């Protein structure tokens, strides 16, 4: 390997994307999917001060 | 040696970065009409080079689409590239750590730099879901199968 | 379910987030006067709340000692927390999601939080290498043998 | 390379960073379902060390403390500490390039890490509006003179 | 059973870590953040003269 | 001559942001193993825009290019823009305030995201030196003003 060891060479299946995963009309599944959430932009900064959101 | 009783694999980060940043607001002093968080979408792309045989240098470029109405709020796009050793593997394993799980490490890196930008430009809180790179081509590569039996490699 | 086929087994993040960060540079401007590789030591520990019925909160502590020479040049620590749906796994996995697995996903978030501070503090970046968690604990288990080492294995 | 320039007031800066970041979120799950109004309390404390001749450490403790009632929401602290190699002026002049100038510069740097942390703590957007720190200290000096305006061919 | 279906009567793997995450003093020296690093650092502020006032 | 001094102003920042940012090392892999010698070229543009009565926004285009001989280190171009409300002045003093003025209160939050993008690129904190932008317009408006006459009175 030289740098590191012996793993032969690596590859990328004779390209590394556009043969699966590309921007393109031929996406795959996966992505935009039940995760994370929207909070807010409320930064509330009233001068110095915000407020109490109880209730 | 690569054929004794020990930890299956050897992985070892080098040096992380950001390649590239764009960050547009094209409606920027007007967009700020609209008051709420943005129609988001997240758009991957990648690139590579081989650096060497046993290190990999892998770039998760990762774009975020974010519009409030029918005008742009902004467009943000990170480049996270980053040189790592991966060694002891073999097979499809191999370079599969380099072109997905490398990528993985990254997209935190480019994630808080998106966020960063956001916050720069004092748009909506923009945390972006947690994509596994690997999930994608793994579906694509899925038909083939491959359960293999129980003994360990070593480093 | 009644066997070691999970099968129909779900591990969907809810959300991921800092409960707790730290970073100081006690020496700062007498410790950058140091240039060399920053002598560093990470020290993790998992966290969690089980709340059970597929909800499990947990935290992994990510704490960094680094040091210049014979005095300190930055400490950082990093509570990531996060709720996880755990499901479809029974017997030692079953309860060993939340200890082992769950904290190696805010691994990728808590070394980003680190990293990203290392670098605001103008020292050296550091890239915290990633490790098998289950292997932290299984080392334990792991410490009754120490043979082998065979001959060099042609075929 | 060709630093040939004399003037009053020989400023030069050597690096801003953050010798402390502070994020502490121990209500963070139980917090996000809360109405978001909290006491966003934006403290600016501002000191100065001398460490040789003519070189001078300038820190800002930018704190924001965020409280819905006894509720806690977040506390949030990055001390941006900076090192500015300052000459050739003294009084007045030395105390306001430390009271104000230098904090000046310090603060977008404790503004980005702030906001950033925030939204590690996952929550909203909460950038601070920019607080013109030689504005304030106008009020301070020490001696209440430096009034002008006559004919005069120099500047 | 209810947020999905599966485990809800189980331990918290241990009774909190009862190890502690973390290399332990024995045979495996496993764990080696150390050897993933830039460790760059130099630059000159290039000043530009003009006159006293504020940024 | 005539000392013409900028006097009656109104000055209040609505909201400053980034309208848009660069950063470029698309050389990053093989730009570590350069000799680091930076050709740091700091580049500075200012573009007024009234988006309403007494309202007008001051965008301040900088833009740094680091060149180590013939490979590029890095670009890091940021637009930051800046919504404020000027008034009480007209004609010269106008291009005073937006001009000069307007682009200096920019300077500090450019100079920021210009720095953390090269520092999330992996290359050596990078500050820009501080800019009078009010001396860069004294230049062209007539090289003549001065205010200043501290008088120590106190018992």
């Amino acid at each position: 390997g030289g740098f590191f060891k012996g793993i032969d060479a690596l590859p990328l299946t004779g390209q590394y994307t556009h043969y699966a995963l590309n921007k393109k009309t031929g996406k795959p599944d996966y992505v935009t999917d039940s995760a994370a959430s929207a909070t807010a932009w409320s930064t509330g900064v009233k001068t110095y001060n915000g407020a109490l959101g109880v209730d | 040696m690569s054929e004794q009783n020990n930890t299956e694999m050897t992985f070892q980060i080098q040096r992380i970065y950001t390649k590239d940043i764009s960050f547009e607001a094209p409606n920027a002093p007007h967009v700020f009409q609209k008051d709420w968080q943005p129609e988001v979408k997240l758009d991957l792309d990648t690139a590579s080079s081989q650096l060497a045989d046993d290190v990999y240098e892998v770039v998760l470029r990762v774009t975020v689409t974010a519009s409030l109405g029918e005008e742009t709020a902004f467009l943000c796009e990170v480049q996270q590239g980053g040189i790592f050793s991966i060694a002891g593997i073999e097979g499809t394993q191999m370079a599969h750590c380099l072109g997905a799980y490398c990528p993985n490490i990254l997209f935190p890196y480019a994630r808080e730099c998106i966020t960063s930008m956001v916050s720069r430009g004092t748009f909506p809180q923009l945390n972006l879901a947690p994509v596994n790179f690997d999930a994608l081509f793994m579906n694509y590569l899925q038909q083939q199968a491959g359960e293999g039996t129980e003994e360990h490699q070593d480093a």
